[PDB]
């Protein structure tokens, strides 16, 4: 069950939201803040394993993160969601980003952000892992664009 | 990263290193990043060798093998045409630590001090510093180099040539004897932190070559005059230390009205001025007298800045001026800063002792307000009228009595070990409380703190050795419970009082005076300001603010008997 | 989209007024007839909410984008939809009819963003509303429907369970779909309903061992292994037949986290299978092998994880974990803070009679690289608790352990130097045949206490200084230089430290004095013994003086004594017997 | 003189840190936060605080600290009227002492602190 997937830049300035638990906007903004200042003060050889805030609902839940470039993809999960297992759904998740994107970058980030939470909807279903072939995914996302073409 | 400096696009490489020295600002390692920063050294960009340079820096004792890998690329940036370049090269040059980079650091140095840009001078300077905390060895050379140095006119220099001498040479005072018209006419002239390190080196140079006020320590003083109304806080500082170490006691007065104008200023400049300012204050107290109300305490200041006030108004009290402190102290008792209403207690029984005429008058403010509800108040004011009552070892029965009620109140482990060391001193005095407050501790003791265990087993003595004939049992009992504490410190005491008791089997000549040593009159405490101990650190320095001898402190010497050769100095 | 974008990306400073001003064109827009500037403002809003600003607003709105018949729009307006309503709003139910025309629908694409706005619908109404007909859409034709569908069932389950107990035996009969994408949500579905009531699905085993051995994509596995790993305690025998695929997963393991995943959950099966069936010792010592292989990776994650995992079987089986050794050793050396106490953890729990000297040896080499005071301290702190464990059970050369703690001294900066001084005292007092050694070392410390006096802070150097004070004059019996000890003891530089430590400073300078009157008068050097006590009553005034309360008391009745021995032995009388029992 | 530097925020965390000689590790600043956690408030830390082998002299303005390093015996004014100036040319070039401007300006922020103070001593 991932509680909410949160994507920020090293300057802690949101590039997605996506919750699946109900939160009011400025709780949404407070625990991007609080995640971000919890992750981004670790350097690039620390673990990237963090527990949960309180705004998350508890320390039951817990940060997993990746860091590529300047930019940080973290995934709100319980002590049911494996580590490396959501570890290799952020891995997934950027490389589908490179190559719908054709070498994804932070502008894309923040251009396209409707067509990332495309992505994320077609890789995770309301903190359901949906799709982890990759190529299985690009390709329905090209066939969404395809239909997007047509009409 | 990597991959976007070795791209031959020259504004690729500027982001790549812009993002790198932000995450050296962020504090993370970019040593792994070192090979591909080296390479790039030599472009023909400013913009990028400044970035360049600033990593190099950084990271030039982390990958220190690299750096051995690339020094004739530094010997060459040694000679480029622009300043900057041949300061962080030397700069680099001197960050390497191997211990055979030195012959090449030392014709580096040569060079730089021979070399006409004053900016490349005092990175020589500070060259020379690192190559001494690299090689001491070398020190013969880098005293001829300091020497070369010294005898330059510029200011910018001079500053960082006299740290550099300082640092390298202490002790070789002959160089600057050569040049004090030098460095004096441009005391002026020199920018302020130049002034503030020169300052102080003159301040030492007089305390060891001159004696009781010469021209040449009228000449310091003479120059060294203007700069008591500078902005700067530390030249000010520098040249009130400078008057209070050199010039006569008629005219050292002269910096009081500097020094408290600083006082104005923030609260980290005006914490050193008045932690030196405390020190002037006990030596010579008649300078600042005239500004006492300008060291009352105000709201606004936090506790520490307030309680130095205290400190000086303590060492300010007079006579003539102590019931107009006293009523100000009373002011200050009930504030609501409670770590500062601890320090007026302390602060009115320094004053009492010291003005022994309203030792009685003190003590009226202190005993009414021993029924404060607070539970710090009082536990800091028994302690002060311990210090009182101690002092004159009067039946002061109007005040002890009210103490003993309050015991069973009290919480604060030195308060009540205060009350219970006052009733073991005057159990005569009070004979019918003190045993009851034995009692009444001995249920209490395993819950006590550790220092007020230990008065119990005096107050258990000391009650046995006037009153045995009915405290006998409550002695035994609590020097037993102190026998099995945790504390050794209580099992010490416990072995040693028990010693001296109990045991008149073998009693001899010693346990029969025991009576005498437990109940001898104790005598006034020698309370000292904690600013005396300053006597022994100049004014403006880090030792001074730390009271213990910081390293690398400059120690003044004691005024020579006789002058040393006035005309070898010309 | 990218206009607010650029206009959010300029207006830095005035974020406020700027959002503002568009909010209120996005009020204007929201209310047009045109569907498309609707869904152009709707994804302005949806930016907006990303940032942070009530979406609830324009729900109304959200879905007329929604109700439009392009499914361009559509999109957008689920997208808008699902980051939109909440628990508490009504207004979600206009939503019904454009939802029950696009969830029966019989486009696939259509449905599918159908269902991820209906993931966000997820309330009891809409449930109850809902079940019945994507109960039928379960069995869907097209495969990539029903792929969404069984999620959109956990999200019904999850909030409609009378649907969940019919709908039960449709996701049993699920778990046979041919289609791997359909099978594999199924299975995610089926997994997050029996982590909630284990008990229902101990039957279901069978099926998810036939979906082990037919499954290949990675995350499937990874999935229903943690969960097997959660039935082992409600039911060991579907461990111990799964044991066999375990071994066989791991030894064709090729995804390091896909190992990792399983080592643990064969760690947590053996600890269940322990129990009666002390027969795995193999399948112990195979999952120590891979852990080791997924420790010696060089990603700090991979690591820290297997380096959990080896935590545990410490705690199941360390007979095989002690071997490690050198390795835990160097991850030691790790930048992470979080791994090395997770170290320091491991060596506590391998320390033994045999090697606690080699590991504290590294760890103080380790302590003199430390950085941090609380680091510093965690450290110091483990270290003692190591050396301390059962009452120094697991050390056998005490020199080396006074020594190891005077090293401690030199950590200045500590907040444990009472931990320090205790543990001096304890080893000290317990153990005798080193007292000589311990009063070497605390008296040469004593020497050099003008150096440790510059830190005066509570628990620092002077509770280290209180401890070499106490075993120095009570062990008094084995120093070397007894008045150059004493001498050193009353030295002025004393007269700046705390309360108590000068109080036992004084308390056992007469010890002292005690001691070497013996000494003297044993001997019968009068002078030297006169010489001693003319010394002490030179000395003892400056701590007289002193304004704390029980060091001027031990100061002031013991100089007093000391001046009537002088008296005393102006009178030629014994007294060195009566000032030792003082103290005997 | 001044070693090196380290802006720390409110939450107690090293908000910036710049090095000019042999680098000093971040464990330095430890010693100031358990000065604070003894601090009644952010005007209670004394601006000099003792460590085994440096000193910290430290000023407070703006909602947020100017933290030095000082290895030798210096005068403490000294520092702490340098750190005083670079707060003030902070402002000047910014506008306003704020976290997001010095966060935003990192590298403005190096070319200031390289341009005050050149190898320890101080001199523009």
């Amino acid at each position: 069950m991932i509680k909410a997937i949160l994507i920020f830049n090293n300057h802690g300035k949101p590039r997605l939201s996506k919750f699946y638990q109900p939160y009011s906007e400025d709780t949404q903004q407070q625990i991007i803040r609080e995640t971000f200042h919890l992750v981004s003060k670790r350097d690039e050889n620390v673990c990237n394993f963090l527990e949960g805030g309180l705004l998350i609902g508890g320390s039951d839940n817990k940060l997993i993160y990746r860091h590529y470039a300047t930019l940080y993809f973290v995934f709100c999960v319980d002590s049911s969601e494996s580590e490396l297992g959501i570890l290799d759904l952020i891995q997934v998740f950027v490389e589908t980003l490179d190559k719908c994107f054709e070498n994804v970058c932070e502008l894309d980030l923040i251009f396209h952000v409707d067509k990332v939470h495309n992505i994320l909807a077609e890789m995770v279903m309301g903190g359901m892992v949906l799709e982890t072939n990759m190529n299985e995914i690009v390709t329905q996302i090209d066939a969404q664009n395809k239909l997007e073409k047509s009409e | 990263l990597k991959q976007m400096l070795e791209s031959n696009k020259d504004s690729a490489k500027l982001d790549a290193m812009k993002r790198i020295v932000g995450m050296i600002a962020k504090g993370k390692n970019a040593s792994e990043l070192f090979p591909a920063v080296v390479k790039n050294v030599a472009s023909k960009n400013i913009e990028i060798k400044k970035l360049v340079y600033v990593y190099l820096v950084r990271y030039a004792e982390e990958q220190q093998d690299l750096a051995l890998l690339s020094i004739s690329t530094f010997q060459r940036a040694l000679k480029d045409p622009n300043q900057l370049i041949r300061a962080s090269a030397l700069r680099v040059l001197s960050s390497i630590r191997v211990p055979i980079i030195v012959p090449i650091m030392m014709l580096a140095i040569k060079e730089a001090s021979a070399d006409l840009s004053p900016y490349v001078r005092k990175n020589a300077a500070h060259a020379i510093q690192k190559l001494y905390s690299l090689d001491p060895e070398q020190k013969e050379m880098l005293i001829e180099v300091i020497e070369k140095l010294l005898k330059d006119k510029s200011t910018l220099v001079a500053g960082s040539v006299v740290m550099a001498f300082e640092e390298v040479c202490p002790d070789r005072i002959d160089l600057i004897h050569k040049n004090y018209r030098k460095l004096c006419n441009l005391l002026v002239d020199v920018e302020e932190w130049g002034q503030v390190v020169i300052i102080h080196m003159l301040t030492r140079y007089a305390r060891t070559q001159f004696v009781s006020p010469d021209p040449d320590h009228r000449l310091l003083i003479r120059n060294t005059k203007p700069l008591l109304q500078s902005r700067n806080a530390a030249v000010v500082m520098a040249v009130a230390q400078l008057y209070w170490h050199i010039s006569p006691k008629s005219e050292a007065g002269i910096i009081s009205k500097s020094l408290v104008r600083l006082l104005r200023s923030n609260r980290e400049v005006q914490y050193i001025v008045l932690q030196n300012i405390a020190t002037m204050s006990i030596q010579r107290k008649g300078m600042f007298e005239p500004y006492l109300k300008s060291f009352y305490v105000r709201s606004t200041d936090p506790t520490m800045i307030k309680t130095l006030k205290l400190e000086i108004l303590t060492n300010l009290a007079n006579e003539a001026n102590i019931s107009t402190l006293l009523r100000e102290f009373q002011t200050y008792v009930k504030s609501q800063d409670k770590q500062f209403a601890a320090a007026t207690i302390q602060t009115i029984g320094r004053c009492a002792t010291n003005i022994l005429e309203v030792t009685d008058t003190c003590l009226n403010g202190l005993v009414c307000l021993l029924s404060n509800r607070d539970e710090i108040v009082v536990a800091e004011s028994v302690v002060v009228i311990k210090k009182l009552l101690q002092m004159q070892p009067a039946q002061h029965g109007e005040i002890i009595k009210h103490m003993a009620k309050l015991l069973d109140s009290i919480t604060v482990p030195v308060a009540r070990a205060s009350i219970l060391w006052l009733i073991g001193e005057n159990c005569e005095r009070v004979p019918k409380i003190a045993p009851d407050v034995l009692r009444k501790m001995a249920k209490s003791f395993t819950s006590e703190d550790d220092l007020v265990k230990l008065q119990i087993l005096n107050l258990g003595a000391k009650l046995y050795l006037t009153n045995s004939k009915q405290t006998k049992l409550l002695t035994q009992y609590i020097l037993n419970l102190g026998k099995y504490d945790q504390n050794y410190d209580i099992r010490d005491r416990t072995r040693f009082i028990r010693q001296l008791i109990v045991p008149n089997v073998k009693s001899g000549a010693l346990s029969k005076y025991a009576k005498k040593i437990f109940l001898a009159q104790k005598p006034a405490p020698l309370l000292e300001s904690p600013f005396k101990d300053r006597d022994h650190f100049q004014l403006g320095t880090l030792s001074h603010t730390l009271n213990i001898k910081a390293t690398g402190y400059l120690e003044l010497s004691n005024w020579p008997e006789v002058a040393p050769d006035p005309s070898v100095r010309n | 989209l990218q206009d607010l974008v650029r206009g959010i990306r300029n207006h830095k400073e005035d974020e406020a007024k700027y959002i503002s001003q568009c909010i209120d064109e996005i009020k204007q827009e929201l209310k047009q007839d045109n569907i498309a500037v609707k869904a152009n403002a709707v994804c302005k809003l949806t930016y907006l909410q990303m940032l942070g600003y009530d979406i609830s607003w324009a729900a109304f709105n959200i879905i007329e984008v929604m109700s439009a018949s392009k499914f361009t729009f559509k999109r957008i307006g689920y997208l808008a939809a699902s980051q939109s309503f909440h628990e508490g709003t009504d207004v979600i139910m206009l939503t019904t009819n454009q939802i029950r025309k696009d969830l029966s629908s019989p486009s696939q694409y259509d449905t599918g963003v159908a269902l991820t706005g209906l993931s966000c619908f997820v309330t009891p109404d809409l449930a109850r509303d809902l079940a019945n007909d994507i109960m039928t859409l379960m069995s869907h034709t097209k495969p990539y429907i029903r792929k969404k569908a069984v999620l959109i069932m956990y999200k019904v389950f999850l909030k409609y369970p009378e649907s969940l107990r019919p709908a039960f035996p449709r996701l049993k009969e699920k778990l046979e779909d041919p289609d791997p994408g359909v099978q594999s949500a199924a299975v995610n579905v089926i997994c997050e309903l029996a982590r909630r009531n284990p008990k229902n699905y101990l039957s279901l085993a069978p099926l998810f061992f036939k979906l082990m051995t037919s499954s290949t994509n990675n995350w499937v596995l990874i999935k229903i292994i943690k969960l097997f790993g959660a039935l082992t305690p409600l039911e060991p025998r579907l461990g111990k037949k799964l044991i066999e695929p375990l071994t066989n997963l791991i030894h064709s393991t090729s995804a390091m986290s896909l190992l990792y995943e399983c080592v643990n959950t064969v760690i947590a099966v053996l600890i269940s299978l322990s129990s009666g069936m002390p027969n795995h010792s193999a399948s112990i010592q195979l999952c120590v092998q891979k852990l080791r292989i997924l420790i010696e990776d060089s990603d700090q994650n991979l690591k820290y994880l297997g380096l959990l995992a080896m935590s545990k079987i410490l705690k199941t089986h360390p007979k095989s974990v002690q071997s490690h050794k050198d390795l835990i050793l160097q991850c030691l050396d790790d930048k992470d803070e979080s791994i090395r106490l997770r170290a320091l953890d491991l060596l506590y729990g391998m320390v033994s009679k045999k090697n606690l000297m080699e590991i504290v040896k590294k760890l103080m080499t380790h302590v003199d690289k430390a950085e941090g005071t609380t680091y510093r301290d965690e450290l110091l702190t483990k270290i003692i608790d190591i050396c301390s464990q059962s009452n120094y059970q697991y050390i056998t050369n005490f020199e080396w352990y006074i020594s190891i703690l005077v090293e401690l001294t030199r950590l200045e900066g500590t907040r444990h130097g009472h931990l320090i001084a205790a543990q001096m005292l304890d080893v000290a007092i317990r153990v005798k045949a080193i007292r000589k050694f311990a009063v070497s070392q605390m008296s040469a410390l004593l020497d050099s206490a003008h150096l440790l006096a510059s830190s005066t802070q509570r628990n620092g150097i002077c509770e280290v200084l209180y401890a070499a004070a106490w075993i120095c004059g009570e062990f008094s019996e084995h120093l070397q230089e007894p008045h150059h000890t004493l001498e050193a003891m009353l030295r002025p530089r004393v007269t700046t430290l705390p309360g108590h430590i000068q109080a036992v400073y004084v308390q056992n300078v007469v010890k002292l004095y005690a001691s070497i009157l013996q000494q003297k008068e044993q001997a019968g050097e009068a002078e030297g013994a006169q010489a001693v006590t003319q010394l002490m009553v030179d000395r003892l005034p400056q701590f007289v003086q002193s304004a704390d309360l029980e060091v001027q008391e031990r100061a002031s009745c013991i100089l007093q004594l000391v001046k009537h021995i002088q008296k005393l032995q102006a009178k030629d009388v014994p007294v060195a017997e009566e000032v030792s029992a003082l103290f005997a | 003189m001044i070693h090196s530097l380290f802006l720390i925020n409110c939450s107690g965390d090293i908000f910036l840190e710049k090095h000019w000689k042999s680098v000093v590790s971040q464990s330095v600043c430890d010693y100031f936060f358990e000065a604070q956690e003894k601090a009644a408030d952010v005007e209670n830390v004394p601006p000099v605080i003792s460590t085994p082998h440096h000193y910290l002299i430290s000023i407070y303005r703006d909602k947020l600290f100017f933290v030095s390093v000082i290895q030798t015996e210096v005068p403490p004014l000294f520092v702490i009227e340098f750190l005083h100036r670079v707060a003030d040319t902070f402002q000047d070039y910014f506008g306003e002492c704020s976290e997001a401007a010095i966060k935003d300006n990192v590298v403005i922020v190096y070319e200031l602190l390289e341009e005050m103070l050149d190898n320890g001593f101080p001199l523009a």
